[PDB]
């Protein structure tokens, strides 16, 4: 736990959490991890990350257009949003 | 006469490596005019042979041409061509207005080529990740030489940056200071999405990186040819061809006297001095 | 203490940073506000010297001072109380922890979008414990009619 | 802010037709900077299409960047390399060293070029015979502009006026104005063996022939481009490369202050004033 | 039109806070033109006018017009008048090659005025003695610029050292730098 603190700390983390540590005789282990990091460190934490790719929350699938102008926000500096509420619907 | 039959002595000044006039043809640093109609050096092989006495490979030469053809006019409104102007349109003539515009070329406007090689090669030579060299600029002020531009950002490329680029991705090898100032260049844009490496800082990193990665310079050659200030040399060159350009232009059309009107001026004189 | 009058008709600033066009918005603010002085007094831009700018109080002209030094700032300017703070997200933690310790800076508008939270909690923290109030991250400023305008807050005149 | 909802006016000053700066890419007189480089002119191209601001065809380019090639370095005995290597040799900067070295293009060093063609036009515009036209440069003085040379005669030609020659004679059509120079030249052989025409007319007679022998020039751009002075250039850019190998030259090699020693000088003062 | 009766607004460039030249008189930093020939100002005064921006007393324009009367041509061999009988000698005109011999006067050629200004005060105010400036100068090579005369030494004055002097030993309150570079 003690090094975890300067994990919690030299890694800039939000939430951090384990549910449960299974530890037998042979060690410790964990099983679960949740976690939330400032991404505005980056400056401090690319080195650090890396090629990350930060995966969505659990939903449907992203469209390609989006996928475009959103790539266009990786390609200038717009920021961006178009998710479809229902895409049958009349309202845009 | 008397040293036309050789008996008293003088010892000589302006030592000059460069360009034998007397005997029966023009050479050059080392080669017959004929010799360089027909080995078909064109001026990038002429600059190899004035400026740096050397002759340079077939995709150096091509890559001066083309660096020359990019160093061209940029525009009226910067700060030499708009003296050239001024001065071509006081109707002095073509040498005295090209003069006049040239005598701007310093450290503000387009110094960029000397202090944008100096700089990187002093930063990867004594070498740092970029991520810790902007801030060890940061730390300093001293903006990074060569890195901004107002409307082409990225992906909405410089494409005169882009098509040097693309000269140097693929009619030349050996890129580490381009590949370390492109990691500069991923690095200089998570600060600002515009922000991107100038043509002024690329002509100066991309002819070091001609400099010391291709052959013919060792690195005491290399280093005096960066030291001395061979990189402003081909703004100044690139820039004249506009400026007489400009001239020629400001006598076509025919321009009397300008002015500068006074409510532009905003004279904050003294109460009484 | 934490104070309940933050700004008046004689709040004076510095805005820190080169936001010409703000500031142009705030003393336009102060002349239609039918103000005195200007609410800024000084300018701080650690990458160019001390000099002067030109600004319009209707229609005549005055002069600000950009300076280099917070220190010479509030040499030449101790009525100062409100920072207004241009700085990006990685160099205003600096110039927040770096603010905090002039005495007579009351209170500090943080304009920047994406101060690091773990840095702003660092930051709430020594306001807490020396007495400044935070208008920090993620904000366009802040406005009271008549008496003070933060930077770029309501937009054009 | 008003101007940007246009509601105000201004009328602007500095008209110039040259090298739009602003928008989305650099572009020249009407070309696009990548149909620049993509169509493939060199600097001769873009040296027209700043100077003249023509798309001036792929021999005339050639011939422009020729031209700059045998107008570049002659030796630095010269005038204006002379002056260059003295402001280098005071160690000042390159611009200002080689712009000390440019304003020295005048009318009687590098002022061949604007001379012979002038003088060489209005000959063949206003046509004499060149058997009677060396007789009017004979019964008014005044030498006719552009030839002789001080060493290589004839049975030993000038070897660059030959490069250019066979240039002109080979990849350039319809040239009556070098056809009447060589005339004058078979005429002006007759006197003297060496006065054949100079690297400095011939350069002025052919770059006429360029001007209103090829085309893009009616007659009054083409003798309004000889009357402002777009001769003169030729000259002082194709010098200008000359002399920044010079001062490249004069830096590497390292000398001190140049200082003139008194036994050249020969001080003739008055006797008490 | 729509500024003569001033609504719209202009930021203007070009700051120069000097030489009023619109109205009815050619006014200088603070001072018209009648007045600076009817004070009797030579052009040391109009050099303070506009080099400074500032009234300069009546000894020191004696002095600025005393500097300028010795700066004159030092003999045809020296670098820029080489460099200007070059270019007048290929027949340009007065403009250019007047220009071009002052574009020589740099760092190596008539640019100690300048360095022998900023050496020797960076090192009085960073003050030393004589007997260890000239050892702490030692110690670095890089020569004091404004030091050296190639035949006029010694027991033979410059003797344009000598009128300068005296102008500044009459005319001249408290001039320390002077005296130490006079101890150096």
């Amino acid at each position: 736990i003690s090094g975890l603190f300067n994990f919690y700390e030299d890694l800039y983390f939000t939430y951090l959490e384990i549910n449960p540590l299974v530890v037998t005789k042979d060690g410790v282990y964990v099983l679960d991890l949740a976690a939330k990091v400032d991404a505005t460190a980056d400056y401090i934490c690319k080195v650090k990350w890396g090629d990350i790719e930060f995966p969505p929350p659990f939903g449907r699938e992203a469209y390609p257009e989006e996928a475009y102008i959103a790539d266009l926000d990786a390609k200038s500096g717009a920021s961006l949003k178009l998710t479809l509420l229902n895409p049958k619907g009349r309202i845009w | 006469w008397a040293r036309e039959l050789g008996l008293i002595r003088k010892p000589a000044s302006f030592m000059t490596s460069i360009c034998d006039e007397r005997g029966q043809e023009l050479i050059y640093a080392g080669m017959p005019i004929t010799e360089v109609f027909k080995e078909e050096m064109g001026i990038g092989g002429v600059l190899g042979l004035l400026w740096f006495q050397k002759r340079l490979p077939k995709y150096s030469c091509q890559f001066i041409e083309m660096c020359l053809m990019v160093t061209a006019d940029h525009g009226p409104a910067v700060s030499g061509a708009h003296n050239t102007i001024i001065c071509a349109r006081a109707g002095k003539d073509l040498v005295s207005s090209l003069t006049s515009g040239l005598l701007t070329i310093g450290d503000r406007f387009g110094g960029a080529l000397d202090a944008a090689a100096k700089m990187f090669s002093k930063a990867f030579d004594s070498g740092i990740i970029p991520m810790e060299f902007v801030n060890k600029m940061k730390k300093e002020g001293k903006l990074i030489m060569g890195i901004g531009h107002r409307v082409k950002s990225i992906n909405n490329p410089d494409m005169r940056v882009q098509i040097l680029k693309d000269y140097v991705r693929q009619h030349f090898p050996a890129t580490p200071l381009l590949d370390y100032a492109l990691e500069v260049e991923k690095i200089t844009t998570s600060k600002k999405p515009n922000l991107i490496l100038n043509v002024d800082g690329l002509i100066g990193v991309a002819f070091v990186d001609m400099l010391r990665n291709c052959g013919s310079f060792t690195r005491e050659e290399a280093d005096e040819y960066i030291d001395i200030g061979a990189l402003n040399g081909i703004f100044v060159l690139g820039r004249s061809m506009g400026f007489i350009g400009h001239y020629l232009d400001q006598k076509r059309l025919k321009q009397g006297l300008y002015r500068h009107p006074w409510d532009d001026i905003s004279y904050v004189l003294p109460e009484h001095m | 203490g934490k104070s309940t009058t933050l700004f008046s008709r004689h709040t004076k600033a510095i805005v820190w940073g080169m936001q010409t066009r703000a500031v142009q918005g705030m003393l336009d603010f102060d002349y239609v506000c039918s103000r005195d002085e200007p609410s800024v007094a000084a300018m701080v831009y650690p990458f160019t010297g001390d000099h002067k700018q030109k600004f319009y109080w209707g229609h005549k002209e005055i002069l600000i001072p950009v300076f280099k030094n917070m220190a010479d700032a509030m040499r030449k300017h101790p009525e100062v109380d409100v920072l207004i703070n241009f700085a990006s997200l990685r160099s205003a933690y600096d110039s927040t922890m770096e603010t905090m310790n002039y005495a007579q800076i009351r209170t500090i508008a943080i304009i920047a979008e994406g101060i690091p939270e773990a840095l702003t909690r660092k930051l709430i923290k020594k306001a807490d414990q020396k007495g400044v109030t935070i208008i920090g991250p993620a904000t366009v400023g802040g406005i009271k009619p008549g008496c003070f305008k933060i930077g770029n807050t309501g937009g054009m005149l």
